[PDB]
């Protein structure tokens, strides 16, 4: 019932592919969900509408006079069984706050009333590289109840996951925002499944389904469709469905325990990703 | 049929005009295409009338005093200025009300300042204050005063707002100044807008800090029904039989307290979009009250609107709605059986200022009649957006 | 009605009280209070009195009529977007930029900004 | 004191009446009236509550104290020019940009503008 | 004095390339100062041999305000006589993440740390977003020359396109130019010609190509820059060729943005 | 000054509100309005009243401007509210400006 | 569908050079249109042969407003290929003098006079000051290519510098670029290489160097271009040469403004100013 | 005691040189004069201060942040005993080119520079166009006597007619009148007579005829006025003669502007324009 969700993570790790595939699975179980693209590049609705980079609210509000003149139907499209899709977009590089589009789009959705009663899930795909600005606004303004961080074995993706958990605990008292889990997207690196399990245990949260890499994802992307629709009988289709069932059945929404930078270094050497470091 | 014939007819009709008049009037005549969603490229509206062409439009004073404020029965409305404007609008519109005229209701009465030359030269603010004092002793049971200004009020530079504030503070009375001078606006539509603004700015937000009113999940407010010959009472009986409670009526048979109780109400049912969409939008943005347009002209539109209204509540309201429809079905079936064979196939042309041409098309079609022509004196382009589908 | 005049030519913003709806326009109020909005015509066609108007009490915005003469001058100066033209034509809501010699004071609080330059930069 | 809030996120400018000199700052006035200025700290060291203040009654400008904490934060977001820093140090006059969580309401009419973004763009 | 800035997406080798760049530059006897404009404070670890250089933002908060801060406590010399500055950001969710750059750059001018006959000044700037204090070097004309470090990946090329859009916006108000495209290898086929194809689309020449090997990682445990670790290495001379190509670069060209499909066609026609 | 102290001159006298704990907790403006009425009763030859606010006035939250406006128009006499709380400003200098 | 603008100080032959240029392009199978943005409406008289073309501003005021104005009443093809529009301007002291250009340029887009048969569009724009409606081509991206008609005299070189400064300001917003310099010759010494010196320092190119002639004086009485009067004239071939280089010009640059001393030092060395 | 004066004309005809030399001549008679440069070129105080160029009000206002903080002493430079100010202008392309004039005159009045410690105040106003800023001194009654520099050029007389149209437009709300017409030698044989006729058509007088002298260039390279460079020269005598008749001027009339056709027929009368005919149009 109005279960609002957000997906965070470093740029380029696979948030949009995981989100759209997750959402496609949810609709297959007869769940009315909506995707709000909070990433500045605005490509988180390509594989649901199949057309192109969806027209963003920033572009529509600019060509029109202002935001209130813009139509709800113009930016909020229906694809894949009617899962609603919206893109926040962003301002011109070097002008204002790169997360200004997120602040604009969420306000427009609320004012119009696009958060209709018969929606089960709302997913926000937001770049997690920086927490600040309009990218922290969903956390600060209680927009997203539960957060799932896509993370990989790389040092940066692990560092970004710790940064997002720092944001949640700061705003934990003022709202219901909690950590839902971590999603491990595979680069096929050795000893990463337990690495993300260890990080989740250090953070105090569970770990959502780990997603192995494959070239079937690119096969469905070149035709601009989700993997689950392109092949329903593939193992990745069932794996995306398995990730979605655990999302619906998720109940451990905890306040994380962010860890220190040196702890991240120490926990990286114990799995062989980082070579052991000696000061001398 | 005969679209090309209609276009040729428009062209040969437009030939008498001078070049300016012909060029402007060409924008205001159209051949209906029901597939169009945006009327403005096809037709133009809400423009000034061409001088000396015998327009049927009125003024802003007619749209404010005669349309919106006049039906309110327990308020006293002062036609500020010369005598003609109040005299010609006295009891010329049939807005039905229940009351004793001259004691607690004042709808069919003409209160005016009756401006003379010295009023024009020196001003009428002191005269306005004296008039307000005279009204209170003469009519102690009035529940509010509105001052509808005529052309010289704005033309000579009077301050009716400050007088209203001072007198209202002194006498603990609601005094609403309406700057509805006839020269303002091109038709009665701006009168509607100005009256709605006055309601919003001086009346609507009075019972904001009180909560003594006992509300109900089934609370509705009728908006934009002026009880012309008793229309609002029939609509009200139809709504109450459906299980809802009607708290307010704007403004036929309306009271000031009913207007003040409209923020408490859960839903707004707006019969006329043109005259009262402004206050509906204000209430939706301020108090969070949703609003919807309904149509009670003819059995088809009435049933459709009743079902649409019932869809906004729980299942008991829907069951009561089905009960009401089943109860009233044989009556209008008998009416149709009696009258449709006499009226089948007849062609009708219409010309009413806003909403009503489109509003009555369904009722005509319920008797086998077809509307060849639909026309508006003051409607905006959204009204034409709404009427292109129905023609 | 309370009107706040603002201009880089003015050391301090000026607050005035005005009677709403007077036959004399915003140009009247400005001239009576020594606000130096450039007025360069008596027929309302030059556009030199262009001002930017902000309704400070957004709840108390009054519907008005944008005349065809003011509208055309605002297009000739360029201070009239197509959305504001549609807003005025459909909702009777004032545009951001106005001509002071053709602007009628309403019963609200207004911020009036001008640069001392005629309309059209 | 009359305060007019203005933001692109707000559909209409909001007018409020406030009590001057309260220990609760303009942040207090905004939060009672539901104005969504971003407040992301409790020590006054972030720049998130940056707002632009216009004194509408330019004659009724009150002298105030620019606290060293607010001064340094305004410089850390590039919103305190050297001329305005000197004016505050010598004439005790407020700068154009202020931090809402650190701004004390005075007895005048103010226009408060914010973008919904933290200070520092 | 030439002011340069290294922009790029987070995680493509932006720091180590810059550290080895100025390690080679100081081997030529030049006096180079490093300013870390990344909220991650490892942008100067391999030229100071330290766990984590104390950021200017951390020091100001601890010691009252930035007024009480001393230049000596923030400017530390390393190997080759390189002047090292680190400016951290705030904690996540507390204001703009770029306030650290604005405070540090203003602090350095106020104390006059630039005029001391410096030759090169390098800014290692986060390039994931171009806004706030991260766009400040372009906004305030702080860094005249700008080099983008990118690889043959969508996000790395998307970041390069975004920075170029920022250059165009502020081109008219100051001499901030795109200098070249530093390309690092993730060991993918046909990467040299792919980035060159992107560079000639911009009209700005690529500076040099940096292949990946394990020699930089052996140096990373040491905390000592490759050039100073072993000057005879293959990559040790390769940064020398990259440094030499930078000091002797005479052509600066304003960039022209590339659309999404245009970049997608560029990536696709390379078989990826 | 040249005057009759207590009748038409009041320079060397100390008029104060004498705040107690209950005034700190429960308002404080009702006492101010009552105080102004007593000043009019016992000192009718005064030609104006000024309210010099001390530190607690701005810290508990008090509207001395409204009391000055309401009581000033009621008694047709100038009441000047001064927000000169000691914690405002770094010295006496801001007191001159206020 | 390339649209160009002629910018320069008043009195430097820009209106005649644009008209003879246009006449030179009409013969070679090209349909072009001239839009007169100069307040005084003498920029289409050699094409139309008319005494004074009625401006858009003139006929809009008499016909009530610009909405009551027809395109066939403002756009006259005195020569079959050439289309001539005069924007006009307000009376002195009455509002912004450049607001006539805004009304005319907006009017032409509204009626679609830029449709399907135009090869070149030329704007003859006042260049003494670049503000209001005169800077409107560069500000609105109306004219992608800009050619400056300058002279040996210092005020003309100063005018060329100001236009280049305005092109730089709007370089990022719009594709508009400096296409070249046109040097109109008074009978002074060391002019062509002087303006070549100016162009070389601006980063732009000289296009041609039109010398003063007496054939143009005979054409003035005819109210005709030199090309239509005497196509065998040395000036008429000169204008063909300038026209042919305009079509086949390919480099369009963002200008480099020149300071006060640096412009001054160029004048002292050539001896134009002491 | 103050005689507010303005000089108008087309760009590049010699407004600054003649104004500076006349102002320098006035100081010789003991007159206190102030020069306000109302031209975006901002070189109308070069020959008085012997400087590269005076810093404009717009330059200091931008470099200091606003016009409030601007010291009068920094803005007003005293050379040859006569005060000098430059309005300057905004960047070409943005705003109104005459914005500097509006800002400068407003600042001068507030700061007290315009107070009557000076016998004469001069404005060097660009007259190639009559718009906001450049027509502001006429509109706001800030220059009672206007003198138009005009040559024997079609453009120069066209600008002179335009400036006179501006004067009559504001002739009923202020005391702005047309003092006279200055003719500068364009080395044209009939030009001195040509401007005499123009002044008679306009209803005003030719206040003087200035001959083209190469001694002006020799003073211009020095950044100096002709009168101080060579007081015994006859060019300094003409400038002195212009100065006396400017002070002795009493004919301040509302002009009668002429039409475009009457300008052209006046050109053909003196032989600059040939005699046109309607039957020689098509050839
Ligand atoms: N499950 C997956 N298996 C294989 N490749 C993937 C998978 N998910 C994403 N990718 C690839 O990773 C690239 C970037 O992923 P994307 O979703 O764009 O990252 P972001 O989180 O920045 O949106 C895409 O080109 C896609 O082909
Ligand atoms: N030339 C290189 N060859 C091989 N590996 C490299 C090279 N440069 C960087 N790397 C690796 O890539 C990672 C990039 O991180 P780093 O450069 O420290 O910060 P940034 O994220 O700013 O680029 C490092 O962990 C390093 O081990
Ligand atoms: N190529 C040329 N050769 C000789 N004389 C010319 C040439 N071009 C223009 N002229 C003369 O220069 C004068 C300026 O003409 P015009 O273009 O009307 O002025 P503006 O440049 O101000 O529009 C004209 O009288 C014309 O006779
Ligand atoms: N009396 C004169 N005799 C000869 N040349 C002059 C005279 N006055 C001005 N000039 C020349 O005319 C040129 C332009 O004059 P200037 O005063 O700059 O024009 P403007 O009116 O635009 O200021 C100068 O280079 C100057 O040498
Ligand atoms: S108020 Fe209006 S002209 Fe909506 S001024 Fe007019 S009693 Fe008409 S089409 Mo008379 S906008 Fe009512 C009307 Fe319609 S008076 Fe009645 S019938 S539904
Ligand atoms: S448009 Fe409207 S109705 Fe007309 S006057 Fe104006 S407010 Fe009134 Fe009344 S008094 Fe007679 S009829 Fe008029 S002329 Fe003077
Ligand atoms: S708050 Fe974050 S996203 Fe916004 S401008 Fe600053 S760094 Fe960029
Ligand atoms: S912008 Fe230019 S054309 Fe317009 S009024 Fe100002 S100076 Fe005149
Ligand atoms: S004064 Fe000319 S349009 Fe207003
Ligand atoms: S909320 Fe952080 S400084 Fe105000
Ligand atoms: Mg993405
Ligand atoms: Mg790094
Ligand atoms: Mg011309
Ligand atoms: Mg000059």
């Amino acid at each position: 019932a109005m279960r609002q969700c957000a997906i965070y993570g470093k740029g380029g790790i696979g948030k949009s592919t995981t989100t759209q595939n997750l959402v496609a699975a949810l609709a297959e179980m007869g769940k009315k969900v909506m995707i709000v693209g909070c990433d500045p590049k605005a490509d988180s609705t390509r594989l649901i509408l199949h057309s192109k980079a969806q027209n963003t609210i920033m572009e529509m509000a600019a060509e029109a006079g202002t935001v209130e003149d813009l139509e709800l139907e113009d930016v909020l499209k229906a694809g894949y069984g009617g899962v609603k899709c919206v893109e926040s977009g962003g301002p011109e590089p070097g002008v204002g706050c790169a997360g200004r589009g997120v602040i604009t789009a969420i306000n427009f959705l609320e004012e119009e009333g696009a958060y209709e009663d018969d929606l089960d899930f709302v997913f926000y795909d937001v770049l997690g590289d920086v927490v600040c600005g309009g990218f922290a606004m969903p956390i600060r303004e209680n927009k997203a109840q539960e957060i799932y961080i896509v993370c990989s074995g790389e040092m940066m993706a692990m560092y970004a996951a710790n940064n997002i958990s720092k944001g949640i605990v700061k705003y934990a008292n003022s709202g219901s925002v909690r950590l839902g889990g971590l999603i491990c997207n595979s680069r096929n690196t050795d000893r990463e499944d337990e690495l993300i399990i260890a990080l989740a245990n250090k953070l105090g949260t569970q770990m959502i389904h780990f997603v192995p890499r494959d070239n079937v994802v690119q096969r469905a992307e070149i035709r601009r469709m989700t993997v689950i629709e392109y092949d329903p009988k593939a193992k990745q289709a069932d794996e995306y469905r398995a990730l979605a069932r655990k999302v619906v059945d998720n109940k451990l929404l905890v306040i994380p325990n962010p860890i220190t930078m040196d702890e991240l270094e120490e926990l990286l050497m114990e799995f062989g990703i980082m070579e052991v470091e000696d000061e001398s | 049929m005969s679209r090309e014939e209609v276009e040729s007819l428009i062209q040969e009709v437009l030939e008498v005009y001078p070049e300016k008049a012909r060029k402007d009037r060409n924008k205001h005549l159209a051949v209906n295409d029901p597939a169009v969603t945006q009327s403005k490229k096809c037709i133009i509206s809400n423009k000034k009338s061409q001088p000396g062409l015998m327009t049927i439009r009125g003024c802003a004073y007619a749209g404010s005093k005669g349309v919106v404020w006049g039906p309110i029965k327990d308020m006293i409305h002062i036609s500020h200025g010369p005598v003609g404007c109040g005299q010609y609008s006295r009891a010329g519109r049939r807005n039905y009300y229940i009351g004793t005229t001259g004691v607690n209701a004042f709808v069919t009465m003409n209160f005016t300042s009756d401006f003379q030359e010295k009023d024009i030269v020196f001003g009428g603010d002191k005269k306005l204050a004296k008039l307000i004092d005279e009204v209170e002793t003469l009519f102690p049971l009035n529940k509010g005063i509105s001052v509808q200004s005529e052309c010289p009020i704005g033309l000579i530079g009077d301050d009716i707002e400050s007088v209203s504030k001072v007198k209202g503070a002194e006498l603990s009375k609601t005094i609403v100044p309406v700057r509805c001078e006839g020269f303002r606006g091109v038709s009665q539509s701006l009168g509607h807008h100005i009256a709605n603004d006055a309601v919003r700015d001086w009346v609507l937000g009075k019972r904001d800090e009180d909560t003594t009113f006992a509300s109900t999940p089934y609370d509705v407010a009728i908006i934009g029904d002026y009880n012309i010959g008793g229309d609002a009472w029939s609509s009200r009986i139809l709504l109450e039989e459906m299980g809802l409670r009607c708290v307010a009526q704007w403004s036929g048979d309306g009271s000031i307290s009913e207007i003040e109780l409209t923020p408490k109400v859960k839903l707004n049912l707006v019969h006329c979009y043109r005259s009262m969409n402004y206050i509906s939008r204000h209430m939706e943005e301020k108090y969070g009250i949703p609003w919807m347009e309904y149509n009670f002209f003819g059995p088809t539109k009435t049933i459709e609107s009743l079902r649409a209204i019932a869809a906004k509540f729980d299942e008991s309201i829907q069951k009561k709605c089905e009960e009401v429809i089943a109860k009233y079905k044989p009556e209008w079936e008998a009416v149709v059986a009696k009258y449709r064979p006499r009226l089948e196939g007849k062609r009708v042309m219409l010309y009413i200022g806003g909403l009503r041409p489109r509003h009555v098309i369904g009722a005509y079609e319920d008797l086998g009649m077809e509307v060849v022509g639909t026309g508006y004196e003051f409607a905006h382009n959204d009204d034409y957006d709404r009427t292109m589908k129905e023609m | 009605a309370t009107i706040y005049f603002s201009s880089p030519l003015m050391p301090h913003n000026k607050k005035v009280q005005a009677v709403a709806g007077k036959r004399s326009t915003l140009l009247g109020v400005a001239q009576e209070n020594g606000v130096k909005i450039p007025f360069e015509c008596q027929d309302g066609n030059c556009g030199s009195c262009l001002v930017k108007i902000t309704h400070l009490d957004g709840e108390r915005i009054k519907g008005m009529l944008l005349t065809d003469k003011e509208r055309n001058v605002l297009k000739s100066v360029g201070k009239l977007p197509k959305s504001e033209e549609e807003r005025a034509a459909v909702r009777d809501l004032p545009p951001t930029y106005r001509l002071a010699c053709q602007t009628i004071v309403t019963d609200e609080d207004l911020l009036v900004e001008f640069t001392g330059e005629p309309g059209g930069a």
